[PDB]
């Protein structure tokens, strides 16, 4: 969780906002929330 | 009109990255960044100010002076970004802010309401995006559903008419 990283670390590419969208699947989640409520 | 709510899907660890890239392709005429604490205000304004962006913050624990003059200043567009807490308590409706990003995600639905808007108004052009990580989705979850409203996956491409004043 480490919130501060300098811009020598940050990568020269942009954020893969698409690679990490699909570590998150939205729908599943929502029903594995409402399945242990 | 009405603002265009997307989330990016991040730990927190990337949420940096994550903002220099939004930074680099948006297209913000005036910008607000919420986070969820005073020091995480100022940890972020910092970062970003090293990314190579000007901004000002405000937060609860600041003098009520100095607090007063950085939101008038913002307000006059001294500057292009603002980093803050919860301030504002009816909400929050600058006319340049076409963005407003949650580097952290509220809790509560009514934060949400007050951040992307202000109250006994219509809807504006802007967007909202959301950075979401793994611990946000119970909080994201019940905020869509109490809302009664949908926050989408940043998709490939921002259609520029969605946040651009008279602009594509």
């Amino acid at each position: 969780d480490l919130f501060g990283d300098d811009i020598e670390e940050i990568p020269d590419t942009d954020f893969d906002f698409e690679g990490n969208l699909a570590l998150f699947d939205k729908a599943a989640v929502f029903e594995e929330i409402d399945t242990y409520e | 009109k009405g603002v265009t709510q997307y989330y990016a899907y991040v730990t927190e660890r990337q949420k940096v990255h994550c903002l220099n890239t939004l930074f680099s392709r948006l297209q913000i005429n005036q910008s607000i960044i919420f986070c969820n604490s005073s020091q995480r205000v100022e940890l972020l304004a910092k970062k970003i100010s090293q990314l190579g962006y000007s901004c000002f913050y405000i937060h609860a624990k600041m003098r009520q002076e100095h607090r007063n003059r950085v939101f008038h200043d913002f307000r006059n567009g001294l500057c292009r970004n603002l980093v803050c807490t919860d301030l504002f308590t009816r909400g929050i409706d600058i006319q340049a802010v076409n963005v407003v990003i949650n580097f952290d995600f509220p809790k509560l639905a009514e934060t949400y309401l007050h951040r992307i808007g202000r109250s006994g108004r219509f809807g504006h052009l802007g967007l909202a995006i959301n950075l979401i990580t793994y611990d946000d989705r119970f909080n994201l979850k019940s905020i869509e559903e109490q809302l009664g409203t949908e926050i989408k996956p940043i998709p490939s491409n921002i259609d520029k008419s969605l946040y651009v004043a008279e602009y594509h």
